[PDB]
Parts: C-alpha cells; structure tokens; sequence
C-alpha cells in the first residue's frame, strides 16, 4: 500500500 | 594496513556524485512550497510538511543509487526508506545547520529556521533539544563530504530496521558501505580529527533512533487531529503514516 513512494522507487 | 581499493573508491565517488544530484546548497525549490508563517498555533506547519515533502523526495532519489540499493526487493527498499526518511533528513540537514545561532540556514531569513520555527510545526523541547544536541555533536565531527554521504547511506540500508525481509543481504551491503568508511577515515582523515571518529559516528546513528522514535510519537499526536493531517502532503502520509 505505498503507491507513490513505490513510483520513486522504480527503475 | 589500510588499504582503499578500486571499489572503495568507486563506492564513494557514486556516493558523493548521488548526493551532488540530490541536494541543491541555493535551495531555489523552497519557494515553491507553501509560504512560511512567522507571526501562531501550527503556523509552520504547511511550510515545513512541504519542506520534509520535498526532503524525502531528495532522500528517495539518494538512496536509489546507494550501491546495492537496486539489488533489494521492492518490499525491503521500502521498509528501509519509511523508517530511515526522518533520520536521513536531520542528517542531511546538517549540511545548512549553523553553530552561531543554532539554526538552519538555507539562504535567506524567510528560509532560516530556529527552534521556534520547528515548535510551530507542533513538537515540543522533548524533541528538539536532542535535536539541536544532534545537530551541534554532528557537525563538530567536521566530517569530510565523503563521511557525510556513506553516513546517510549506511543509516538507510540498516538490517534492524522492522520489517525486514532479507536482513542478510542488507547486512552485507551495508558492511561493503562500513568497511568503505573505517578504511576511508583511516586513509584520508588526519588526527586529531580522524581518533575514535567512525565509533562517534555509528553513536549519531544511535542517536538517531531515538530521535526517530520522538518524531514518531510526535508526529502521532499532531496527525491524530484531521485537521492538522489536512495540512501534510500525501507524501509525507504514505511515509510517516496516516
Ligand atoms: C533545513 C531543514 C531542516 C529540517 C528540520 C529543521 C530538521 C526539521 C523540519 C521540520 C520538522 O518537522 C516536520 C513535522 O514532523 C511535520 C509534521 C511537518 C512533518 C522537523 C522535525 C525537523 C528538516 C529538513 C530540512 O531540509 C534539509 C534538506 O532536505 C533540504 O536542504
């Protein structure tokens, strides 16, 4: 359940 | 004897360059955030929520490129991020503290922040006498750049942290980032400066935690009312919690 920190996450 | 290899070298360049792309010293940005308010219960507060919005962002952005942060499960990066965002913060934020007046001075007065700045974002002396503490230990540390980014990178890939899935693979990149540090201040850091340096700085990672735990317990408070939590950002919700 973490959407946006996920998203800055990606490659 | 104290050698620094080929990767020790390369491990701090990234670091040092990661860090270059993820902290602006003009902090041009701050005049995006909502304005701050100096005239006040929680005045502070929209100012600063977006300025640790902001800050996690920097802080994401640096932790992506810690080598052998990649090599993590999604999962575990974000477990290391949630629970170090706050810490990685107060440390790269000493990068603009000043002893003169113990405050944060990031280029102009409407962007100076003291004490009383941080009281009116709702946290009380519990937590930000230790944080000046911190502050003033830390940058008496005169750590090199260099000390500076393996500091904020070995607090982010820390095995304890709750939540951890493979705690092992985090051990031993961290231990990659250790050794990379032990050796570098032995290399590169002078006495009297250089003596006991590493243990002092593993205590502001100790440090840390505590501090971590009173922003917690702080943050669990003012969020608790709606409306204060109408006044964050979303992303500062996902990460400290909602
Ligand atoms: C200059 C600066 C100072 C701060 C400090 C003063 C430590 C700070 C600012 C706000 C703080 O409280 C935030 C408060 O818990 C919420 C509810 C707004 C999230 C706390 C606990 C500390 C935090 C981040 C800062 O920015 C540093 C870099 O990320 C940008 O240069």
């Amino acid at each position: 359940n973490h959407p946006m920190l996920m998203n800055l996450l990606k490659d | 004897r104290p050698k620094l290899s080929e990767e020790q070298q390369h491990i701090i360049a990234i670091l040092l360059d990661a860090h270059h792309k993820t902290y602006d010293p003009t902090y041009a940005d701050f005049r995006d955030f909502r304005p701050p308010v100096r005239m006040s219960p929680l005045s502070m507060l929209p100012h600063l929520a977006d300025l640790v919005s902001y800050s996690i962002q920097k802080v994401i952005g640096f932790a992506k490129m810690i080598p052998g942060f990649r090599d993590l499960t999604s999962d575990d990066q974000i477990v290391l991020l949630k629970s170090s965002a706050i810490e990685v913060i107060m440390l790269r934020s000493n990068q603009s503290f000043t002893m003169d007046d113990m405050s944060w001075d990031c280029g102009s007065q409407d962007y100076k922040y003291d004490v009383t700045d941080v009281s009116k974002a709702g946290h009380t002396l519990e937590l930000i006498e230790p944080l000046i503490k911190f502050q003033v230990g830390l940058k008496k540390l005169n750590l090199h750049e260099e000390e500076h980014v393996l500091l904020m990178a070995i607090c982010i890939v820390s095995p304890d942290r709750p939540g951890v899935q493979d705690a092992k693979l985090v051990e031993a990149i961290q231990d990659r980032l250790s050794n990379t540090l032990q050796t570098y201040i032995r290399c590169r850091h002078p006495p009297p400066g250089s003596h006991q340096l590493y243990a002092k700085m593993i205590q502001k990672l100790a440090d840390l935690r505590s501090l971590n735990e009173e922003h917690s317990k702080q943050y669990r408070s003012l969020s608790f009312q709606p409306e204060n939590s109408m006044k964050l950002t979303p992303l500062v919700l996902e990460v400290f919690g909602n």
